């Protein structure tokens, strides 16, 4: 029964205050140093006899005591949206040479990303730059987020994701210090990747300027220039962006450098859309006579997202019909009419409103 | 001689949830929330979710709740002064 | 064996100081996870945390004490 | 273990006070008193302490009671003051320890794993940095004698801390400070011969004693392999510093050239400007 002496004992310990935690900036001798707080005053201070000569360092993070703000101990800095950047997900591995085409991309995206990762020698011995960027946009078809995410999930601790609403942030926020900080723990990671994803409202051109939001805009963008363009060096990590329309991405996205292989996204094609059947006939259940070439040819110029999801349609509709294993007629019913529907329902292509 | 009591009013503050029958939670304008009793003066079901209440900063517990406030700068001129145009 | 009760009232007027601990914060925290150690410089081991707050200050205090760090994400 | 132990002068103050409670009251014995120490390292820290009501008879030399009911409570209560600080032993005030101190140590060996016992002196007299330190530890022996217990003396410093050189450093306030760079380190020169040849002369003396009696210590050995360390230079007459000689003066070139070319230099900034200043005033008054 003595843990509950031991429980309190160490809740006597509790007592004791916490401190304040600043950025170091410089130091005027050994009896002051010059210290940020994160609410931005700055003190020169003493420090006592616990501490030792990696407490110092160059501008890094420490703990400020209450009264004569001296330093107790020191801990690595980050803000941390890093961890938030960690917790997405996906499966596949697989998905990669699900989407089958195409071909060319499928190939092309497996050795930009992972050839500079096993073999650095061709490059420094041939004397050529690897690219350090890429730029998948869309939607003429589909694969933007399923091919390059499958990659992201599967290499595992290694990967960073940005989504647009991050960039905003909040009222008089700054996502200049994110920008920065995005890049820095790219070059800390590597090969790090980075996503972003839909960049039409956050890459704000500065023609038209609207209200105070744009300028803000303009900063976290002035932030991308510079680290891509950089004069820092970003050649072992890659990034990769993401926008429906490279309108707004001005010259200096348009430019090679900051944004460099630019792969537009092919619609799937009669004999491409042939293996996506495939994987897509997978998980769901079917009569024992199955024609791949009917649902194929049915549906044209569809992208992933509508086939695959059409094709669930179609179970929803053999689920009307209580069947466990259907004929695919009730699935070109289904299949043909919903997705004929959709044709009618989004105005594009090819007309824009 | 009324000195003392009636200056703990202070703040006005929104509660939000409920944890157990007798301590609430409310948020302040300090940006923090206040995790509170109340007194024996004021009963249990007179606080309610999204109400503004007093407190008395010594024991902190709940003072009173009060309801009123009337529009921002804009809309207190967009009520109605006067009658006009009379038919 | 009997010293159980006069042990089992320090913690409930220690509680009560955890009471009166009840009773009340002006402060709200975010919590981020860390692990430090320090070797001196016989040695101190432990865990500590970083504490922010609604008044955009952000504090430095032992990992707690009460609720472990077992739980949870920051 | 313990290395060195910081005794402060206010748990010090805490032995010499309670002097005062059982000096006018009486009788026999001593202070003593369970001691509150701070572990934050190796080193060893004193804060604050308790004293106890204690009695030691003589006949019966080695009867001796603490008392547990002032020894446990009155730790809650500072455990509730002070966290960190809690009981690293027991004191006393001396002079000389005696052989019933084994037992005192061996029964709070329950409440620390290592009870460090402080011998202080409450009337300062000789012959230098005052109180004492010992750690209970066992050598055996190398005679064969069954396992023995003797406690070790260990350095003491003392030591100071903020906000309790208020009151302290203002009492006495007939002291010069320091002052650094004249009478400083030339009182301590007369000093450090004095104290240093007289506990020379006071051991040597005790040396020859053990030609005649008091053998063992035998010591051994740490007699005369500590000696011998000093006698890497005797230094004997005369001086056997022919080598050191040339490279004597030698340390005392650049001393002699910086006194001599910046006194110069301080010469003529004090003969000059004072001729000029000086000439001003007395000239234009009248
Ligand atoms: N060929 C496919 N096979 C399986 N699932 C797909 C396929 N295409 C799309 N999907 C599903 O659709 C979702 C979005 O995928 P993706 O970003 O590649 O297309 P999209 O950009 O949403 O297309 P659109 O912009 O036309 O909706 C993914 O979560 C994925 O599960």
């Amino acid at each position: 029964t003595k843990q509950y002496e031991k429980s309190e004992n160490d809740l006597k310990a509790l007592q004791s205050v916490g401190q304040i935690v600043g950025e170091v900036l410089k130091q005027l001798t050994e009896e002051k140093f010059i210290v940020k707080a994160t609410n931005g005053p700055r003190y020169v201070v003493g420090c006592r006899r616990q501490l030792d000569k990696s407490k110092l360092k160059p501008g890094t993070r420490v703990a400020l005591d209450m009264t004569t703000l001296t330093i107790m101990r020191y801990l690595p800095r980050e803000v941390d949206p890093l961890v938030y950047n960690m917790s997405h997900e996906d499966p596949g591995n697989v998905s990669y040479s699900e989407i089958g085409g195409l071909s060319e991309q499928i190939r092309e995206l497996r050795e930009v990303i992972e050839l500079p990762l096993t073999n650095p020698e061709l490059f420094q011995r041939v004397g050529i730059i690897p690219p350090k960027g890429c730029l998948l946009y869309g939607p003429p078809g589909t694969g933007k987020t399923l091919l390059a995410r499958a990659v992201a999930s599967q290499l595992d601790c290694n990967f960073l994701k940005v989504v647009s609403s991050s960039i905003v942030d909040k009222y008089i926020g700054e996502s200049a210090r994110l920008i920065r900080e995005m890049f820095n723990y790219a070059r800390d990671h590597q090969p790090c990747i980075i996503f972003m994803d839909e960049i039409d409202a956050i890459g704000g051109r500065r023609f038209s300027e609207g209200t105070s939001a744009d300028r803000e805009i303009q900063r976290t963008l002035m932030e991308l220039l510079n680290q891509m363009d950089g004069f820092d060096t970003l050649h072992r990590v890659k990034m990769i962006m993401a926008t429906n329309r490279p309108d707004t991405l001005d010259p200096a996205l348009l430019r090679p450098g900051r944004l460099d292989r630019k792969i537009h996204i092919d619609l799937p094609n009669e004999q491409a859309r042939l293996d996506i059947l495939k994987i897509h006939a997978g998980p769901i259940t079917k009569h024992g006579e199955i024609d791949y070439e009917a649902i194929v040819k049915l549906s044209d110029g569809f992208n992933g997202a509508d086939l695959r999801n059409v094709c669930t349609e179609a179970g929803m509709f053999a689920i009307r019909a209580d069947h466990d294993f259907v004929v695919q007629e009730d699935f070109m019913k289904a299949v043909r009419k919903v997705a004929d529907s959709k044709k009618l329902e989004s105005k594009l292509d090819y007309k824009p409103v | 001689q009324s000195e003392q009591p009636l200056q703990v009013a202070r703040c006005t503050k929104i509660i939000n949830a409920d944890s157990e029958d007798p301590k609430y939670i409310i948020n302040v304008k300090q940006f923090a929330k206040f995790v509170v009793d109340l007194s024996d003066q004021v009963a249990p079901t007179d606080i309610e979710e999204g109400m503004r209440v007093g407190v008395d900063r010594n024991k902190y517990q709940i003072h009173i709740p009060l309801p009123p406030k009337i529009d921002p700068t804009v809309t207190m001129m967009q009520v109605e002064e006067k009658p006009d145009v009379t038919y | 064996t009997h010293e159980l009760q006069a042990m089992k009232d320090k913690i409930k007027e220690n509680s009560e100081k955890i009471k009166v601990n009840k009773t009340l914060p002006y402060l709200v925290s975010n919590v981020i996870e860390l692990l430090d150690v320090d070797p001196n410089d016989s040695q101190r081991k432990g865990k500590c945390a970083v504490i922010k707050t609604s008044t955009r200050q952000t504090y430095f205090l032992p990992v707690i004490g009460l609720v472990d760090a077992e739980k949870l994400k920051p | 273990a313990v290395q060195k132990v910081v005794v402060h002068p206010l748990v010090l103050l805490s032995v010499v006070d309670h002097f005062n409670r059982i000096g006018k009251v009486g009788n026999q014995k001593r202070v003593v008193g369970v001691l509150l120490g701070s572990w934050q390292k190796k080193v060893l820290d004193v804060s604050n302490s308790f004293a106890v009501p204690f009695d030691e008879d003589d006949k019966d030399d080695s009867v001796w009671f603490l008392d547990h009911d002032y020894l446990e409570n009155m730790y809650g209560m500072f455990k509730k003051v002070n966290a960190r600080e809690r009981i690293v032993g027991w004191y006393h005030t001396g002079p000389k320890l005696h052989k019933n101190d084994i037992a005192i140590n061996e029964l709070m060996k329950r409440y620390c794993p290592n009870s460090v016992l402080v011998i202080i002196d409450v009337k300062p007299k000789d012959l230098g940095l005052p109180t004492e330190a010992y750690i209970s530890v066992e050598e055996v022996h190398d005679d064969g004698t069954p396992t023995s217990k003797t406690f070790e003396h260990v350095t003491s410093e003392i030591g100071a801390e903020e906000a309790e050189e208020v009151g302290v450093e203002h009492l006495l306030r007939d002291i010069k400070d320091t002052t650094v760079g004249t009478l400083s380190q030339r009182i301590t020169n007369q000093v450090h011969g004095l104290k240093g040849l007289n506990s020379k002369l006071l051991d040597i003396r005790s040396y020859l004693e053990k030609v005649a009696t008091g053998k063992l210590p035998i010591n051994h050995q740490i007699i005369y392999q500590l000696q011998d360390v000093f006698n890497l230079l005797p230094d004997v007459s005369l001086q056997e510093f022919v080598k050191a000689f040339y490279l004597k003066t030698n340390d005392q070139m650049v001393v002699v050239y910086l006194a001599s070319l910046i006194r110069s230099v301080v010469a003529l900034h004090n003969l000059i400007n004072n001729k000029i200043a000086n000439r001003d005033a007395e000239k234009k008054e009248g």
